[PDB]
């Protein structure tokens, strides 16, 4: 049983 | 402490709030530049919503990525729910039974009057009723909690405590009702 | 010893001992019921009328202040509350009040606001207009022929026991 | 409102300290040390049940980096307001003398997530047997962390727990004593 995560977004640049 | 260079501080957060097992699954993902949210994704809402000015642009530039958008809104599923049953077995069905005693405070303002505490500890989950009785009937005023602490550990602690006058012959209940027991817990005290 | 706050809002009311050290403290309502307090470094509270919108402010502790905080105020929390600190009894009487406008206000009608308020408090209201005119209310107050020129935002101030609060109210003026 | 998983993440400047975790209500369920690359669970057993591959926060991290400057920059460099800790110290479980027992020491409301902490005994420093836990999350976005001692109740011993930050003007000692 593995924990996913969420990806980090870029800002707006 | 030591170096007074002025701090920056981004912070990031996802939320998964569960309501009824899996039933209701509410994602929401939130940047924090300093102490305050500048933007998040709110899956009632299902785009992104600058919460200051500061995040506008971020919100746009997002929602302007429809790809970046349908994996937010299946996320409830693909991210919650499967870390929700990821630990399910560890942290939802986490089950640890209260130590309870029963001690009259050391420290009593004036005599005659008492005060019997009534220590819960190392439980989990945080979940609990403490009553307090006399002779077998329950004591509903007089009675004061810190209501839950949180020990960092998985484990909780609270204190109940009742103000009395004892009278020799008394007998006073401390009971405890939690997930972890079928039949309540009880220890006496006697005057 | 008078605090006022508004219905919603949170309000802070003090207790300050002889000296900057963390003591024992509690507070109790009118009736003499136990709300909160210390006991050693915990905080304890009791079966209330405050269910657990009741507070105090640890920081202030060793500084000598053990206030008590309500949070989401009802007009029925307004009462006299007691904080008890090194055989002092310092008494502070609260009062809270709520201000509501009576969505479809025509021009030309009239607006009229409603005071929600406390047992036993004689409040003065007066609501100014965008334009800036100072209107005057008691229990009520209402404003004849309204002009496109009233609608946004109307603040009002509720005046008690020489001390007041602030409402600001949003009316829209239709045609 | 029944559960809530939380992954929180943040970076810091200049320090260049961040932190990636996951919690459960309130409780952390594991974090990754970032200088070994590793998922570290709060409790041993987690790990034998679940697992979490660690370079994916090392990825998330080095995002927050950059967004953390994006931010800086976008904010004209407005530094944060430091936030001092409240500080308790309470044992795990009622005193009996000579039962062994565990002093934990609560630093609460705080940021920015930068502390030193020290446990005193008869004012001096001990670090047999202490543990501490990253810093947790909170809804008002300040920080909370656990520093713990256990030790062995008796009726001569004072204890201390010294807790530094940037919002305070000096030390802050929270005592405690059978």
């Amino acid at each position: 049983p593995k924990y996913v995560k969420q990806n980090t977004l870029k800002l707006a640049t | 402490m030591g170096d007074t260079r002025p701090r920056f501080l981004w912070q990031l957060k996802f939320e998964c709030h569960f309501f009824n097992g899996t039933e209701r699954v509410r994602l929401l993902e939130r940047c924090i530049y300093n102490q305050e949210e500048s933007v998040r994704f709110d899956s009632d809402v299902g785009e992104y919503r600058a919460v200051t000015e500061l995040g506008r642009p971020d919100a746009e530039y997002w929602n302007s990525q429809k790809d970046l958008l349908e994996q937010r809104r299946a996320a409830v599923d693909t991210y919650c729910r499967h870390n929700y049953g990821v630990g399910e077995s560890f942290t939802v069905q986490r089950r640890v039974e209260p130590k309870v005693t029963v001690y009259p405070s050391k420290t009593q303002p004036l005599q005659h009057h008492n005060l019997l505490v009534c220590s819960v500890s190392g439980f989990y989950p945080g979940s609990i009723e403490v009553r307090w009785f006399r002779n077998g009937q329950e004591e509903k005023a007089g009675v004061v909690s810190t209501g839950l602490i949180q020990n960092g550990d998985w484990t909780f602690q609270t204190l109940v405590m009742l103000e009395t006058v004892p009278r020799s012959g008394e007998v006073y209940t401390c009971q405890v009702e939690h997930p972890s027991v079928t039949s309540p817990l009880t220890v006496e005290w006697r005057a | 010893k008078v605090v006022l706050g508004k219905k919603g809002d949170t309000v802070e009311l003090t207790c300050t001992a002889s000296q900057k050290k963390s003591i024992q403290f509690h507070w109790k309502n009118s009736n003499q019921i136990k709300i909160l307090g210390n006991y050693g470094s915990f905080l304890w509270k009791g079966p209330s009328k405050l269910n657990d919108r009741a507070d105090s402010r640890r920081r202030l502790w060793r500084q000598g202040n053990f206030p008590l905080i309500i949070k989401n105020l009802k007009i029925e929390d307004s009462d006299t509350y007691i904080c008890e600190v090194e055989d002092q009894k310092e008494e502070v009487q609260l009062l809270v009040f709520g201000l509501t406008a009576n969505t479809h206000l025509l021009q030309g009608q009239s607006l009229t606001l409603t005071l929600e308020s406390p047992p036993g408090s004689s409040p003065s209201v007066q609501c100014r207009s965008p334009r800036g005119k100072n209107i005057q209310g008691g229990k009520t107050l209402s404003v004849s022929q309204l002009e496109l020129q009233d609608s946004g935002t109307w603040t009002c101030t509720v005046l008690q026991n020489q001390k007041k609060v602030e409402f600001k109210i949003d009316i829209v003026v239709l045609a | 409102e029944e559960h809530v998983i939380i992954q929180a993440e943040f970076y810091l400047n200049p320090d260049q300290s961040g932190e990636f975790m996951f919690d459960f209500d309130g409780d952390e369920i594991f974090h990754v040390d970032m200088a070994k690359k590793e998922t570290v669970w709060r409790l041993e057993e987690f790990g034998r049940f679940a697992s979490f591959e660690a370079q994916g926060a090392l990825a998330n991290i080095a995002v927050d980096k950059a967004n953390l400057e994006i931010m800086t920059k976008r904010s004209n460099y407005t530094p944060i307001t430091n936030v001092p800790p409240e500080v308790t110290v309470l044992t795990n479980s009622p005193v009996e003398l000579r039962e062994p027992n565990v002093l934990i020491c609560f630093i609460d409301k705080f940021t920015p997530p930068v502390v030193n902490v020290t446990w005193l005994r008869n004012g001096k420093p001990v670090t047999t047997g202490v543990s501490e836990t990253v810093f947790l999350p909170r809804e008002d976005h300040l920080f909370r962390k656990f520093h713990y001692l256990p030790f062995l109740p008796s009726t001569e011993d004072v204890y201390d727990c010294r807790v530094e930050h940037w919002g305070l003007d000096e030390p802050l000692l929270k005592q405690w004593e059978f």
